[PDB]
């Protein structure tokens, strides 16, 4: 691709073309009060429904 | 964007109803013609010049508003720096990806 | 009394431009070919200076 | 920062100018107010009524072109 990451491959046995994608995606935020207040947190996931 | 539009609507409504008083404290109502006479008095022109030529000034105001409204549909050079802001952000992120 | 006071303020500075190929390598083609991997690192500098 | 804040407002009836003897009188620095009995002239930031004389006002034209013109009297000292 544009960033020289190997994204397409041809299978050496059954010659078909496959894409490779990373398996980490989406940003995560942690909402907390102070540590001395409580140890309970909330998690917000962007990019998920 | 809805909250920013609500803020601007509140500002414009407060200008059209209470004038200049609500910036300092609470809103003090005044009819719009007397407020415009107060604005004329603050330039140097006397108060009678508004009241004796009210229709012409209102017509010129409406025509200038319509001129801006007709100009914003046609020209594209206006709002040319907000586009520069969004273009620069996009280009910076794409340069990070390509490096 | 009528007093006249002077006040001096800067407005602009000098416009400069650089060439990476002459600064980094000079006139050697081996360095010039080795600089192609560092390719997007000077369009950034020229963009900022312009 | 030490600042002045107005408070405790009330509503009066108002007019742009007053027509007296066929000529229109405009206030100099203030507004015409009606408080239910008679018409006074006041400053806009503090409520302190003043009677309408020739010194408070000034004349411009006849009372036929202003919208909201009313009839009242203007006190001349002689
Ligand atoms: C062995 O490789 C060939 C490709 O040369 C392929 O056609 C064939 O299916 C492969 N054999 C098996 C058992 O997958
Ligand atoms: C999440 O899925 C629901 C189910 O149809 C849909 O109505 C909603 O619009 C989706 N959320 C977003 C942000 O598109
Ligand atoms: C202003 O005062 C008048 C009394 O003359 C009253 O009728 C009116 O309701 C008041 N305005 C408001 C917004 O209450
Ligand atoms: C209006 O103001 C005058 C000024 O003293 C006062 O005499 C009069 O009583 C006021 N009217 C009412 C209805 O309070
Ligand atoms: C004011 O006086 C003029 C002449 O005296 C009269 O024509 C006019 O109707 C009066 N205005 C009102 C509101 O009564």
């Amino acid at each position: 691709d544009v960033s020289d990451f190997t994204d397409s491959v041809r299978d050496p046995k059954t010659s078909e073309i496959l894409d490779i994608s990373p398996c980490s995606f989406g940003g995560v935020s942690v909402i907390t009060p102070g540590t001395n207040a409580s140890s309970e947190v909330a998690v917000l996931y962007q990019d998920v429904n | 964007d809805d909250m920013i539009a609500a803020y601007t609507a509140a500002l414009v409504s407060g200008t059209a109803t209470a004038g200049w008083t609500f910036g300092a404290g609470a809103a003090l109502q005044i009819p719009f013609a007397m407020q415009m006479a107060y604005r004329f008095n603050g330039i140097g022109v006397t108060q009678n010049v508004l009241y004796e030529n009210q229709k012409q000034i209102a017509n010129q105001f409406n025509k200038a508003i319509s001129q801006i409204q007709e100009s914003l549909t046609t020209t594209s050079t206006a709002l040319g720096k907000l586009q520069d802001v969004v273009n620069q952000n996009a280009q910076a992120l794409n340069t990070l990806v390509k490096q | 009394s009528i007093s006249i006071t002077t006040e001096v303020m800067p407005v602009s500075m000098a416009k400069t431009s650089v060439d990476c190929n002459m600064y980094i390598c000079g006139d050697s083609t081996e360095c010039a070919n080795l600089l192609l991997q560092y390719g997007s690192f000077c369009t950034q500098l020229n963009r900022a200076l312009s | 920062h030490v600042t002045y804040v107005p408070s405790q407002e009330r509503n009066f009836t108002t007019a742009p100018a007053i027509c007296h003897e066929g000529k229109a009188y405009f206030p100099r620095e203030g507004v015409f107010v009606f408080n239910g009995t008679s018409w006074f002239i006041t400053q806009r930031n503090f409520f302190s009524p003043q009677i309408i004389t020739t010194d408070n006002t000034f004349v411009s034209g006849n009372c036929d072109v202003v919208i909201g013109i009313i009839n009242n009297t203007v006190y001349d000292p002689l």
